[PDB]
């Protein structure tokens, strides 16, 4: 819910692409 | 079982109704959905209702009247053990777009493009109407599109997630079914508009062209990842329109998959064009529902003498009310073919 937590998750998933 | 119920449409008029062969079609805390026979088959949604407040779904349905919206036939209240239940008796339609799609996928077959056109025009027309009545559906997905197997009539149903989006009122972000959820919702926007419905409708269209969901995320974040692998990383300016709380992060830059390489060979170019005009990160860049009805992809439906693949008349597509012709009048010349 915290944008930093969500964005960091998103960044980690995007990096794996 | 027999009950006295109120007519869904018109003034408050009572009617004794009798129904049998009651079978659960779906459970859940969102209510219980039964099917029964009156002698016509009907659907009944039983939901717990706080007696102190109106039922939101009931008020929306009593206010919509359109050939592409499911009809509320009757409604009645029930108790058990201040425990109050509202019962919505709805017109029963044999099939859904989801059921039809799965029949085609199971048979390893493609849905004929004419039925994709016929169905999606009706969805976009229904969204134009409900949006003009101030209603955002918020759960557009194949399972909520009723279709008659023979006439190809499509009706939008399940207004249990629906809401009037009032400018300045925050709304719940975790809404819609995930594969059809607009990216601004995944980014937690609370100030979203009824264009989330158009995003969802674009996902249905793509799904009918692909044979599978376009964005099959297995979680909130993986849903954004599935969107990004097709559209590419949203720009910072697109993120700013979705949720400005995310504009300052460094997201990895993933190239877009070319739209013409997303769909199978021989997918019509105008179908791909329409998808790309609906599936826009920035909510205000998405086509209006009426704009989608006027798209070149639906030109076949406006051509004099076009008929259903089972060689029956097209269902009602051009019988616009005065309200509908007032939504975006500059599209009226396109929406109404010259032959009227
Ligand atoms: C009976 C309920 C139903 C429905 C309810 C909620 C969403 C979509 C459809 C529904 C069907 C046929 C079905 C897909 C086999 C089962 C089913 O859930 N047709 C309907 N017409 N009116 C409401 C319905
Ligand atoms: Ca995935």
């Amino acid at each position: 819910l915290l944008p930093q937590k969500f964005a960091e998750e998103l960044i980690h998933r995007l990096e794996a692409v | 079982t027999t009950v006295v119920a109120t007519l869904g449409q018109g003034p408050e008029r009572s009617q004794e109704v009798a129904y049998t062969d009651i079978k659960v079609i779906g459970n859940g805390s969102f209510g219980v959905v039964y099917q029964a026979r009156l002698r016509e088959l009907v659907a009944i949604k039983k939901v717990l209702q706080d007696k102190r407040f109106k039922n939101r779904e009931l008020q929306i349905m009593r206010k919509l009247d359109h050939c592409n919206i499911v009809r509320l036939r009757y409604f009645f209240y029930s108790s058990g053990e201040d425990e109050l239940y509202l019962n919505l008796v709805l017109e029963y339609v044999p099939e859904t777009v989801y059921r039809v799609a799965r029949h085609f996928t199971k048979a390893k077959l493609t849905i004929p493009i004419l039925y994709v056109k016929v169905y999606m025009y009706q969805l976009f027309r229904s969204l134009a109407y409900i949006h003009s009545q101030g209603v955002c559906h918020r759960d557009i997905k194949p399972q909520n599109l009723l279709v008659d197997p023979d006439t190809a009539v499509l009706k939008l149903c399940d207004f249990g997630s629906a809401k009037q989006l009032v400018r300045g009122e925050p709304n719940v972000s975790y809404i819609c079914s995930r594969y059809y959820r607009a990216p601004e919702l995944i980014f937690g926007a609370t100030d979203y508009t009824s264009s989330i419905d158009v995003w969802s409708a674009g996902c249905v269209l793509a799904e009918l062209l692909l044979g599978q969901p376009i964005f099959p995320g297995d979680s909130g974040v993986d849903q954004l990842v599935e969107i990004i692998k097709v559209l590419g990383t949203p720009t910072r300016e697109q993120i700013r329109e979705m949720n400005p709380n995310y504009t300052e992060f460094k997201f990895p830059q993933i190239k877009a998959h070319p739209w013409t390489k997303v769909f199978k060979s021989r997918t019509p170019p105008e179908a791909i064009a329409l998808c790309s005009s609906l599936l826009e990160y920035t909510p205000s860049s998405r086509l209006s529902p009426l704009e989608a009805c006027a798209h070149s992809f639906f030109d076949e439906l406006r051509c004099l003498g076009t008929q259903l693949p089972n060689n029956r008349p097209l269902p009602p597509l051009f019988n616009f009310s005065a309200g509908e012709l007032s939504i975006q009048p500059s599209l009226n010349a396109i929406l109404i073919p010259p032959h009227r």
